[PDB]
Protein backbone atom coordinates (compact mmCIF):
# COMPACT_ATOMS: atom_id res chain seq x y z
CA UNK A 1 0.00 0.00 0.00
CA UNK A 2 2.38 2.49 0.52
CA UNK A 3 4.82 3.78 -1.87
CA UNK A 4 2.01 3.52 -4.46
CA UNK A 5 -1.54 3.47 -3.31
CA UNK A 6 -0.98 6.30 -0.61
CA UNK A 7 -0.10 8.87 -3.57
CA UNK A 8 -2.80 7.41 -5.33
CA UNK A 9 -5.37 8.08 -2.87
CA UNK A 10 -3.55 11.29 -2.34
CA UNK A 11 -4.31 12.46 -6.63
CA UNK A 12 -8.04 12.04 -5.51
CA UNK A 13 -7.97 13.18 -2.46
CA UNK A 14 -6.42 16.84 -3.24
CA UNK A 15 -8.98 16.70 -6.49
CA UNK A 16 -11.79 16.28 -3.90
CA UNK A 17 -10.28 18.98 -1.71
CA UNK A 18 -10.61 21.25 -4.91
CA UNK A 19 -14.11 20.49 -6.06
CA UNK A 20 -15.40 20.63 -2.36
CA UNK A 21 -13.25 24.14 -1.94
CA UNK A 22 -15.18 25.22 -5.39
CA UNK A 23 -19.04 23.72 -3.85
CA UNK A 24 -17.12 25.75 -0.48
CA UNK A 25 -16.31 29.34 -1.61
CA UNK A 26 -17.68 29.90 -4.89
CA UNK A 27 -21.51 28.92 -4.26
CA UNK A 28 -22.57 27.31 -0.98
CA UNK A 29 -26.12 27.42 -1.11
CA UNK A 30 -26.48 25.66 -4.47
CA UNK A 31 -26.99 22.16 -2.66
CA UNK A 32 -29.46 23.13 0.20
CA UNK A 33 -32.83 24.48 0.00
CA UNK A 34 -33.40 28.39 -0.32
CA UNK A 35 -36.14 27.51 2.78
CA UNK A 36 -34.07 26.13 5.61
CA UNK A 37 -33.00 30.28 6.00
CA UNK A 38 -36.00 31.37 7.47
CA UNK A 39 -36.76 30.19 11.15
CA UNK A 40 -38.74 27.05 12.36
CA UNK A 41 -42.82 28.51 12.68
CA UNK A 42 -45.23 25.53 13.39
CA UNK A 43 -48.01 27.32 11.84
CA UNK A 44 -46.83 28.09 8.17
CA UNK A 45 -46.06 25.06 5.56
CA UNK A 46 -44.07 25.73 2.96
CA UNK A 47 -46.01 24.16 0.85
CA UNK A 48 -43.28 21.74 -0.81
CA UNK A 49 -41.41 20.05 2.05
CA UNK A 50 -38.62 18.38 -0.02
CA UNK A 51 -35.81 17.03 2.19
CA UNK A 52 -31.85 17.20 1.40
CA UNK A 53 -30.86 16.10 -2.22
CA UNK A 54 -29.62 12.89 -1.13
CA UNK A 55 -32.69 11.41 0.63
CA UNK B 1 59.70 -8.40 -7.95
CA UNK B 2 57.06 -9.10 -10.61
CA UNK B 3 58.52 -7.81 -14.05
CA UNK B 4 57.19 -7.04 -17.20
CA UNK B 5 59.07 -6.95 -20.49
CA UNK B 6 57.75 -5.39 -24.08
CA UNK B 7 59.18 -6.79 -26.86
CA UNK B 8 58.45 -6.19 -30.29
CA UNK B 9 55.21 -7.73 -30.26
CA UNK B 10 54.00 -9.28 -27.07
CA UNK B 11 54.55 -8.40 -23.57
CA UNK B 12 55.83 -10.68 -21.07
CA UNK B 13 55.00 -10.64 -17.53
CA UNK B 14 56.58 -12.97 -14.54
CA UNK B 15 56.84 -13.36 -10.84
CA UNK B 16 59.76 -15.94 -9.48
CA UNK B 17 58.65 -17.50 -6.66
CA UNK B 18 61.85 -19.52 -6.21
CA UNK B 19 59.51 -21.88 -3.44
CA UNK B 20 56.70 -23.58 -5.13
CA UNK B 21 57.77 -26.38 -7.69
CA UNK B 22 55.14 -26.13 -10.84
CA UNK B 23 56.26 -23.25 -12.92
CA UNK B 24 53.12 -22.38 -15.05
CA UNK B 25 53.60 -20.61 -18.17
CA UNK B 26 50.26 -19.23 -20.25
CA UNK B 27 48.98 -16.81 -22.34
CA UNK B 28 46.14 -14.08 -21.09
CA UNK B 29 44.19 -12.61 -23.72
CA UNK B 30 42.02 -8.94 -22.45
CA UNK B 31 38.82 -9.21 -24.18
CA UNK B 32 36.88 -11.94 -22.23
CA UNK B 33 32.62 -11.99 -22.37
CA UNK B 34 32.16 -8.47 -23.08
CA UNK B 35 33.45 -7.94 -26.59
CA UNK B 36 31.28 -10.21 -28.74
CA UNK B 37 27.68 -9.34 -29.99
CA UNK B 38 24.78 -11.02 -28.23
CA UNK B 39 24.49 -13.12 -31.52
CA UNK B 40 28.04 -15.11 -30.94
CA UNK B 41 27.86 -14.90 -27.56
CA UNK B 42 29.00 -18.26 -25.84
CA UNK B 43 31.96 -17.93 -28.34
CA UNK B 44 34.73 -17.79 -25.61
CA UNK B 45 33.21 -20.52 -23.46
CA UNK B 46 33.73 -22.32 -26.56
CA UNK B 47 37.19 -21.51 -26.88
CA UNK B 48 37.78 -22.72 -23.47
CA UNK B 49 36.18 -25.88 -24.47
CA UNK B 50 38.10 -26.28 -27.54
CA UNK B 51 41.59 -25.84 -25.83
CA UNK B 52 40.37 -28.29 -22.85
CA UNK B 53 39.25 -30.87 -25.13
CA UNK B 54 39.80 -34.67 -24.94
CA UNK B 55 42.45 -34.74 -27.50
CA UNK B 56 44.13 -31.41 -26.85
CA UNK B 57 44.34 -32.76 -23.25
CA UNK B 58 45.85 -36.25 -24.02
CA UNK B 59 48.20 -34.42 -26.12
CA UNK B 60 49.09 -31.99 -23.48
CA UNK B 61 49.27 -34.91 -20.87
CA UNK B 62 50.98 -36.98 -22.68
CA UNK B 63 54.31 -34.03 -22.15
CA UNK B 64 53.73 -33.74 -18.92
CA UNK B 65 51.57 -30.67 -19.02
CA UNK B 66 48.39 -29.90 -17.68
CA UNK B 67 46.01 -27.68 -18.70
CA UNK B 68 43.60 -24.79 -17.48
CA UNK B 69 41.94 -22.19 -18.39
CA UNK B 70 39.38 -19.52 -17.05
CA UNK B 71 36.89 -17.03 -18.25
CA UNK B 72 35.86 -13.67 -16.65
CA UNK B 73 34.14 -10.61 -17.85
CA UNK B 74 37.20 -8.20 -19.21
CA UNK B 75 39.61 -11.51 -19.63
CA UNK B 76 40.25 -14.77 -20.97
CA UNK B 77 43.23 -16.88 -20.11
CA UNK B 78 44.96 -20.38 -21.37
CA UNK B 79 46.97 -21.40 -19.05
CA UNK B 80 49.45 -24.48 -19.33
CA UNK B 81 51.37 -25.61 -15.72
CA UNK B 82 54.18 -27.76 -15.81
CA UNK B 83 56.79 -29.14 -14.07
CA UNK B 84 59.80 -26.82 -13.50
CA UNK B 85 62.09 -28.52 -15.70
CA UNK B 86 59.76 -28.54 -18.22
CA UNK B 87 59.13 -24.89 -19.39
CA UNK B 88 60.16 -24.82 -23.31
CA UNK B 89 58.00 -27.71 -23.75
CA UNK B 90 55.07 -26.19 -22.15
CA UNK B 91 55.67 -22.96 -24.17
CA UNK B 92 56.25 -25.09 -27.79
CA UNK B 93 53.00 -26.72 -26.68
CA UNK B 94 50.94 -23.36 -26.38
CA UNK B 95 53.10 -22.32 -29.70
CA UNK B 96 52.14 -25.58 -31.31
CA UNK B 97 48.71 -25.97 -30.65
CA UNK B 98 46.82 -22.56 -30.33
CA UNK B 99 49.42 -19.48 -31.81
CA UNK B 100 49.97 -21.12 -35.30
CA UNK B 101 47.37 -24.26 -37.05
CA UNK B 102 44.34 -25.03 -34.96
CA UNK B 103 42.95 -27.51 -37.50
CA UNK B 104 43.40 -30.39 -35.34
CA UNK B 105 41.41 -28.53 -32.37
CA UNK B 106 38.75 -27.39 -34.95
CA UNK B 107 37.33 -30.25 -36.78
CA UNK B 108 33.71 -31.97 -37.73
CA UNK B 109 34.73 -34.05 -34.47
CA UNK B 110 35.90 -32.08 -31.93
CA UNK B 111 34.11 -29.10 -32.32
CA UNK B 112 30.83 -30.86 -32.65
CA UNK B 113 32.17 -33.27 -29.22
CA UNK B 114 32.67 -29.92 -27.67
CA UNK B 115 28.91 -27.83 -28.09
CA UNK B 116 27.45 -30.92 -27.01
CA UNK B 117 29.58 -30.99 -24.04
CA UNK B 118 29.19 -27.33 -23.45
CA UNK B 119 25.54 -27.61 -23.96
CA UNK B 120 24.72 -30.05 -21.43
CA UNK B 121 27.00 -28.00 -18.53
CA UNK B 122 25.52 -24.89 -19.21
CA UNK B 123 22.06 -25.86 -19.06
CA UNK B 124 23.03 -27.71 -15.88
CA UNK B 125 24.32 -24.17 -14.74
CA UNK B 126 21.07 -22.49 -15.91
CA UNK B 127 19.10 -25.58 -13.86
CA UNK B 128 21.14 -25.98 -10.78
CA UNK B 129 23.33 -23.36 -9.78
CA UNK B 130 21.09 -20.87 -8.47
CA UNK B 131 23.75 -18.19 -6.49
CA UNK B 132 25.88 -17.98 -9.99
CA UNK B 133 22.86 -17.65 -11.92
CA UNK B 134 21.37 -14.83 -10.34
CA UNK B 135 24.90 -12.55 -10.03
CA UNK B 136 24.94 -13.15 -13.61
CA UNK B 137 21.47 -12.51 -13.83
CA UNK B 138 22.32 -8.87 -11.85
CA UNK B 139 24.86 -8.61 -14.49
CA UNK B 140 22.12 -8.89 -17.15
CA UNK B 141 20.10 -6.38 -15.41
CA UNK B 142 22.13 -4.35 -14.27
CA UNK B 143 24.45 -2.84 -17.67
CA UNK B 144 21.41 -4.21 -20.15
CA UNK B 145 21.98 -3.30 -23.65
CA UNK B 146 24.95 -2.35 -22.94
CA UNK B 147 27.77 -4.82 -23.33
CA UNK B 148 28.80 -5.91 -20.05
CA UNK B 149 25.14 -7.68 -19.98
CA UNK B 150 26.70 -10.55 -21.56
CA UNK B 151 26.66 -13.94 -19.69
CA UNK B 152 30.19 -15.34 -19.74
CA UNK B 153 29.15 -18.78 -20.09
CA UNK B 154 26.86 -18.40 -23.07
CA UNK B 155 23.35 -19.22 -22.95
CA UNK B 156 21.34 -21.77 -25.37
CA UNK B 157 19.43 -19.82 -27.45
CA UNK B 158 22.61 -18.18 -28.24
CA UNK B 159 24.61 -21.13 -28.63
CA UNK B 160 22.82 -23.99 -31.03
CA UNK B 161 23.50 -21.25 -33.70
CA UNK B 162 27.23 -21.37 -33.59
CA UNK B 163 29.42 -22.74 -36.28
CA UNK B 164 33.44 -23.30 -36.74
CA UNK B 165 33.23 -19.52 -38.75
CA UNK B 166 31.94 -17.45 -35.76
CA UNK B 167 35.14 -19.06 -33.62
CA UNK B 168 37.62 -18.53 -37.11
CA UNK B 169 36.05 -15.10 -36.44
CA UNK B 170 36.52 -14.39 -33.01
CA UNK B 171 39.84 -15.69 -33.01
CA UNK B 172 41.09 -13.11 -35.84
CA UNK B 173 39.25 -10.56 -33.99
CA UNK B 174 40.60 -11.14 -30.41
CA UNK B 175 43.44 -13.11 -30.38
CA UNK B 176 46.26 -10.55 -31.18
CA UNK B 177 49.46 -9.23 -30.47
CA UNK B 178 48.13 -5.76 -29.10
CA UNK B 179 45.86 -7.92 -27.14
CA UNK B 180 47.76 -10.79 -25.17
CA UNK B 181 50.31 -11.04 -22.20
CA UNK B 182 52.24 -13.87 -21.95
CA UNK B 183 52.18 -15.02 -18.02
CA UNK B 184 54.73 -16.82 -15.93
CA UNK B 185 54.57 -17.92 -12.34
CA UNK B 186 56.11 -20.59 -9.99
CA UNK B 187 60.04 -20.74 -10.24
CA UNK B 188 61.09 -19.58 -13.58
CA UNK B 189 63.57 -16.89 -13.72
CA UNK B 190 62.50 -13.77 -16.18
CA UNK B 191 65.12 -13.99 -19.12
CA UNK B 192 64.32 -18.14 -19.15
CA UNK B 193 61.31 -17.25 -20.25
CA UNK B 194 61.89 -14.19 -22.10
CA UNK B 195 64.74 -16.44 -24.08
CA UNK B 196 62.20 -19.63 -24.94
CA UNK B 197 60.19 -16.69 -25.96
CA UNK B 198 62.63 -14.55 -28.23
CA UNK B 199 63.89 -18.31 -29.56
CA UNK B 200 60.93 -19.59 -31.28
CA UNK B 201 59.18 -16.67 -33.31
CA UNK B 202 56.28 -16.89 -30.81
CA UNK B 203 53.93 -14.14 -32.22
CA UNK B 204 50.43 -14.40 -32.73
CA UNK B 205 49.21 -11.33 -35.31
CA UNK B 206 49.49 -7.65 -35.99
CA UNK B 207 46.39 -5.92 -36.06
CA UNK B 208 44.44 -4.24 -33.16
CA UNK B 209 40.94 -5.12 -31.19
CA UNK B 210 37.83 -3.54 -32.71
CA UNK B 211 36.58 -0.99 -30.41
CA UNK B 212 33.06 -1.25 -29.90
CA UNK B 213 30.48 1.52 -29.69
CA UNK B 214 28.68 1.39 -26.27
CA UNK B 215 29.76 2.12 -23.21
CA UNK B 216 29.03 -0.06 -20.13
CA UNK B 217 26.48 2.51 -18.49
CA UNK B 218 24.56 1.19 -15.13
CA UNK B 219 21.27 1.19 -15.25
CA UNK B 220 18.81 0.63 -12.10
CA UNK B 221 16.44 -2.10 -12.85
CA UNK B 222 15.04 -5.03 -11.18
CA UNK B 223 14.79 -8.85 -12.17
CA UNK B 224 12.99 -11.74 -10.73
CA UNK B 225 12.77 -15.19 -12.07
CA UNK B 226 10.68 -16.67 -9.14
CA UNK B 227 10.49 -20.24 -8.63
CA UNK B 228 8.17 -21.16 -5.98
CA UNK B 229 9.24 -25.15 -6.20
CA UNK B 230 12.73 -24.01 -4.91
CA UNK B 231 13.36 -23.76 -1.13
CA UNK B 232 15.15 -20.88 -0.86
CA UNK B 233 15.25 -17.10 -1.83
CA UNK B 234 18.27 -16.65 -3.64
CA UNK B 235 18.31 -12.59 -4.44
CA UNK B 236 21.31 -9.86 -5.20
CA UNK B 237 21.44 -6.18 -5.14
CA UNK B 238 23.98 -3.77 -5.94
CA UNK B 239 25.17 -0.26 -6.83
CA UNK B 240 27.39 0.92 -9.50
CA UNK B 241 31.24 0.45 -7.71
CA UNK B 242 34.13 1.62 -9.16
CA UNK B 243 35.81 0.12 -11.59
CA UNK B 244 39.11 -1.00 -11.93
CA UNK B 245 42.24 1.66 -12.30
CA UNK B 246 39.69 4.48 -10.01
CA UNK B 247 41.11 5.88 -6.72
CA UNK B 248 38.28 4.75 -5.16
CA UNK B 249 39.22 0.87 -5.76
CA UNK B 250 40.63 -0.49 -2.71
CA UNK B 251 37.88 2.39 -0.54
CA UNK B 252 35.42 0.55 -1.94
CA UNK B 253 36.47 -3.08 -1.30
CA UNK B 254 37.53 -1.81 2.27
CA UNK B 255 33.78 -0.81 2.30
CA UNK B 256 32.92 -4.52 1.41
CA UNK B 257 35.20 -5.59 3.76
CA UNK B 258 33.49 -3.53 6.34
CA UNK B 259 30.28 -6.05 6.42
CA UNK B 260 32.07 -8.99 4.83
CA UNK B 261 30.59 -12.59 4.59
CA UNK B 262 28.81 -14.37 7.11
CA UNK B 263 27.28 -17.99 7.24
CA UNK B 264 24.03 -18.92 9.69
CA UNK B 265 26.10 -22.80 10.77
CA UNK B 266 29.71 -21.97 11.54
CA UNK B 267 29.56 -21.36 14.66
CA UNK B 268 32.29 -19.35 14.68
CA UNK B 269 31.14 -17.06 11.61
CA UNK B 270 27.99 -16.02 13.82
CA UNK B 271 30.50 -13.97 16.42
CA UNK B 272 31.83 -11.69 13.81
CA UNK B 273 32.38 -7.39 14.55
CA UNK B 274 29.26 -7.05 12.02
CA UNK B 275 26.94 -4.47 13.45
CA UNK B 276 24.20 -6.34 10.99
CA UNK B 277 24.14 -9.85 13.00
CA UNK B 278 23.02 -8.53 15.72
CA UNK B 279 19.82 -7.38 14.07
CA UNK B 280 19.52 -10.98 11.49
CA UNK B 281 20.08 -13.56 14.28
CA UNK B 282 16.48 -12.87 16.42
CA UNK B 283 14.41 -15.05 13.97
CA UNK B 284 17.31 -16.04 11.19
CA UNK B 285 16.76 -13.23 8.52
CA UNK B 286 18.95 -15.07 6.57
CA UNK B 287 21.10 -18.22 6.51
CA UNK B 288 24.71 -16.67 4.53
CA UNK B 289 25.09 -13.66 2.67
CA UNK B 290 28.58 -11.79 1.44
CA UNK B 291 29.08 -8.54 -0.02
CA UNK B 292 31.33 -8.34 -3.11
CA UNK B 293 32.43 -5.48 -4.72
CA UNK B 294 33.30 -6.54 -8.56
CA UNK B 295 35.24 -4.12 -10.77
CA UNK B 296 35.77 -4.43 -14.41
CA UNK B 297 37.33 -2.13 -16.99
CA UNK B 298 34.23 0.05 -17.70
CA UNK B 299 32.13 0.37 -14.42
CA UNK B 300 31.63 -2.18 -11.70
CA UNK B 301 29.11 -3.82 -9.26
CA UNK B 302 28.93 -3.18 -5.20
CA UNK B 303 26.28 -5.09 -3.36
CA UNK B 304 25.33 -8.14 -1.64
CA UNK B 305 24.07 -11.60 -2.20
CA UNK B 306 21.72 -13.81 0.13
CA UNK B 307 19.83 -16.89 0.37
CA UNK B 308 17.14 -17.15 2.86
CA UNK B 309 15.32 -19.95 4.05
CA UNK B 310 12.73 -17.78 6.25
CA UNK B 311 10.78 -16.68 3.12
CA UNK B 312 8.01 -14.40 4.45
CA UNK B 313 11.05 -12.27 6.34
CA UNK B 314 12.74 -10.86 3.12
CA UNK B 315 12.19 -7.79 3.61
CA UNK B 316 13.08 -7.16 7.28
CA UNK B 317 16.70 -8.94 5.77
CA UNK B 318 17.03 -6.38 2.86
CA UNK B 319 15.83 -3.30 5.77
CA UNK B 320 18.05 -3.87 8.08
CA UNK B 321 21.19 -4.23 5.51
CA UNK B 322 20.20 -1.17 3.71
CA UNK B 323 19.95 0.99 6.81
CA UNK B 324 23.59 -0.69 7.84
CA UNK B 325 24.65 0.46 4.05
CA UNK B 326 23.16 3.83 4.87
CA UNK B 327 25.53 3.60 8.02
CA UNK B 328 28.75 4.09 6.18
CA UNK B 329 27.32 7.09 5.31
CA UNK B 330 26.24 9.11 8.55
CA UNK B 331 27.97 7.37 11.41
CA UNK B 332 30.68 4.85 10.46
CA UNK B 333 32.96 4.33 13.15
CA UNK B 334 36.69 4.27 13.36
CA UNK B 335 36.82 0.72 14.74
CA UNK B 336 34.84 -1.29 12.37
CA UNK B 337 37.23 0.41 9.41
CA UNK B 338 40.27 -0.62 11.08
CA UNK B 339 39.06 -4.17 11.53
CA UNK B 340 38.25 -4.25 7.88
CA UNK B 341 41.62 -2.89 6.82
CA UNK B 342 42.90 -5.69 8.85
CA UNK B 343 40.62 -8.42 7.46
CA UNK B 344 41.05 -7.05 3.78
CA UNK B 345 44.93 -6.96 4.12
CA UNK B 346 44.52 -10.83 4.93
CA UNK B 347 42.14 -11.56 2.29
CA UNK B 348 44.26 -9.67 -0.01
CA UNK B 349 47.36 -11.63 0.82
CA UNK B 350 45.13 -14.96 0.82
CA UNK B 351 43.99 -14.34 -2.78
CA UNK B 352 47.47 -12.72 -4.23
CA UNK B 353 49.48 -15.39 -2.75
CA UNK B 354 48.11 -19.02 -2.87
CA UNK B 355 49.91 -22.44 -3.77
CA UNK B 356 47.90 -22.55 -6.85
CA UNK B 357 50.40 -20.85 -10.24
CA UNK B 358 47.31 -20.67 -12.15
CA UNK B 359 45.07 -18.14 -9.88
CA UNK B 360 48.26 -16.17 -9.84
CA UNK B 361 49.02 -16.48 -13.73
CA UNK B 362 45.54 -15.00 -14.49
CA UNK B 363 45.76 -12.50 -11.47
CA UNK B 364 49.19 -11.56 -13.32
CA UNK B 365 47.30 -11.57 -16.43
CA UNK B 366 44.72 -9.25 -15.56
CA UNK B 367 46.41 -6.36 -14.10
CA UNK B 368 49.30 -6.10 -16.40
CA UNK B 369 46.84 -6.13 -19.43
CA UNK B 370 45.02 -3.77 -17.60
CA UNK B 371 47.42 -1.33 -15.62
CA UNK B 372 50.50 -2.11 -17.57
CA UNK B 373 52.61 -2.88 -14.32
CA UNK B 374 51.23 -5.20 -11.66
CA UNK B 375 51.59 -3.20 -8.14
CA UNK B 376 53.15 -4.85 -5.03
CA UNK B 377 51.71 -6.25 -2.21
CA UNK B 378 53.37 -4.10 0.29
CA UNK B 379 52.29 -0.57 -1.88
CA UNK B 380 49.04 -2.11 -1.99
CA UNK B 381 48.69 -2.39 1.92
CA UNK B 382 50.20 1.09 2.47
CA UNK B 383 47.15 2.26 0.13
CA UNK B 384 45.31 -0.05 2.17
CA UNK B 385 46.65 1.71 5.50
CA UNK B 386 46.49 5.02 4.05
CA UNK B 387 42.49 5.14 4.39
CA UNK B 388 41.00 7.37 7.00
CA UNK B 389 37.46 7.37 7.57
CA UNK B 390 36.18 10.99 6.32
CA UNK B 391 37.09 9.22 2.65
CA UNK B 392 35.33 6.03 3.14
CA UNK B 393 32.17 8.23 4.29
CA UNK B 394 32.67 10.69 1.16
CA UNK B 395 32.65 7.67 -1.06
CA UNK B 396 29.61 6.54 0.47
CA UNK B 397 28.24 9.68 0.06
CA UNK B 398 29.08 9.44 -3.69
CA UNK B 399 28.24 6.04 -4.56
CA UNK B 400 25.42 4.91 -1.66
CA UNK B 401 23.62 7.14 -0.52
CA UNK B 402 20.06 7.26 -2.57
CA UNK B 403 21.56 5.36 -5.70
CA UNK B 404 19.48 3.32 -8.23
CA UNK B 405 20.25 -0.27 -7.27
CA UNK B 406 19.93 -3.57 -9.23
CA UNK B 407 18.34 -6.29 -8.06
CA UNK B 408 17.93 -10.13 -8.92
CA UNK B 409 16.05 -12.94 -7.44
CA UNK B 410 15.02 -16.61 -7.83
CA UNK B 411 13.00 -18.86 -5.57
CA UNK B 412 10.23 -18.32 -3.59
CA UNK B 413 10.73 -14.15 -2.82
CA UNK B 414 7.02 -12.84 -3.29
CA UNK B 415 7.99 -11.84 0.58
CA UNK B 416 10.09 -9.39 -1.15
CA UNK B 417 8.01 -5.90 -1.35
CA UNK B 418 7.99 -4.43 -4.70
CA UNK B 419 11.28 -2.36 -5.91
CA UNK B 420 10.25 1.67 -4.99
CA UNK B 421 10.28 0.45 -1.06
CA UNK B 422 13.88 -1.40 -1.47
CA UNK B 423 15.13 2.31 -3.56
CA UNK B 424 13.69 4.09 -1.25
CA UNK B 425 15.14 1.91 1.56
CA UNK B 426 18.99 3.62 0.36
CA UNK B 427 18.25 6.98 2.24
CA UNK B 428 16.76 7.86 4.95
CA UNK B 429 14.98 10.70 6.84
CA UNK B 430 17.89 10.96 9.89
CA UNK B 431 17.42 7.98 12.25
C1 LIG C 1 0.35 8.50 6.42
C2 LIG C 1 0.88 7.09 6.19
C3 LIG C 1 2.18 7.11 5.39
C4 LIG C 1 2.70 5.69 5.22
C5 LIG C 1 4.11 5.62 4.64
C6 LIG C 1 5.10 5.51 5.78
O1 LIG C 1 4.87 6.00 6.87
O2 LIG C 1 6.36 4.82 5.59
C7 LIG C 1 7.32 4.75 6.63
C8 LIG C 1 8.68 5.03 6.02
C9 LIG C 1 9.42 3.70 5.90
O3 LIG C 1 9.35 3.00 7.14
P1 LIG C 1 10.25 1.68 7.34
O4 LIG C 1 11.36 1.71 6.32
O5 LIG C 1 9.35 0.48 7.43
O6 LIG C 1 10.87 1.95 8.80
C10 LIG C 1 11.50 3.20 9.05
C11 LIG C 1 13.01 3.04 8.92
O7 LIG C 1 13.47 2.08 9.87
C12 LIG C 1 13.69 4.37 9.19
O8 LIG C 1 12.96 5.38 8.53
P2 LIG C 1 13.34 6.91 8.81
O9 LIG C 1 14.21 6.96 10.04
O10 LIG C 1 13.82 7.51 7.52
O11 LIG C 1 11.91 7.54 9.17
C13 LIG C 1 11.73 8.14 10.45
C14 LIG C 1 10.70 9.24 10.35
C15 LIG C 1 9.61 8.99 11.38
O12 LIG C 1 8.71 10.09 11.43
C16 LIG C 1 7.65 10.14 12.42
O13 LIG C 1 7.45 9.17 13.14
C17 LIG C 1 6.80 11.38 12.57
O14 LIG C 1 11.35 10.48 10.63
C18 LIG C 1 10.91 11.54 9.73
O15 LIG C 1 10.47 11.25 8.63
C19 LIG C 1 10.98 12.98 10.17
C20 LIG C 1 10.14 13.82 9.21
C21 LIG C 1 9.77 15.16 9.82
C22 LIG C 1 8.49 15.69 9.17
C23 LIG C 1 8.08 17.02 9.78
C24 LIG C 1 6.61 17.32 9.50
C25 LIG C 1 5.71 16.25 10.11
C26 LIG C 1 4.25 16.67 10.07
O16 LIG C 1 9.38 5.95 6.86
C27 LIG C 1 9.40 7.31 6.31
O17 LIG C 1 10.28 7.63 5.52
C28 LIG C 1 8.33 8.30 6.69
C29 LIG C 1 7.92 8.08 8.14
C30 LIG C 1 6.48 8.51 8.39
C31 LIG C 1 6.36 10.03 8.40
C32 LIG C 1 4.93 10.48 8.71
C33 LIG C 1 4.46 9.90 10.04
C34 LIG C 1 3.29 10.70 10.61
C35 LIG C 1 2.06 10.60 9.73
C36 LIG C 1 0.86 11.23 10.43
Amino acid sequence: MHSYFIFKDLVTVFLFMLILALFVFYSPNTLGHPDNYIPGNPLVTPASIVPEWYL
Amino acid sequence: AEVTQLSNGIVVATEHNPSAHTASVGVVFGSGAANENPYNNGVSNLWKNIFLSKENSAVAAKEGLALSSNISRDFQSYIVSSLPGSTDKSLDFLNQSFIQQKANLLSSSNFEATKKSVLKQVQDFEENDHPNRVLEHLHSTAFQNTPLSLPTRGTLESLENLVVADLESFANNHFLNSNAVVVGTGNIKHEDLVNSIESKNLSLQTGTKPVLKKKAAFLGSEVRLRDDTLPKAWISLAVEGEPVNSPNYFVAKLAAQIFGSYNAFEPASRLQGIKLLDNIQEYQLCDNFNHFSLSYKDSGLWGFSTATRNVTMIDDLIHFTLKQWNRLTISVTDTEVERAKSLLKLQLGQLYESGNPVNDANLLGAEVLIKGSKLSLGEAFKKIDAITVKDVKAWAGKRLWDQDIAIAGTGQIEGLLDYMRIRSDMSMMRW
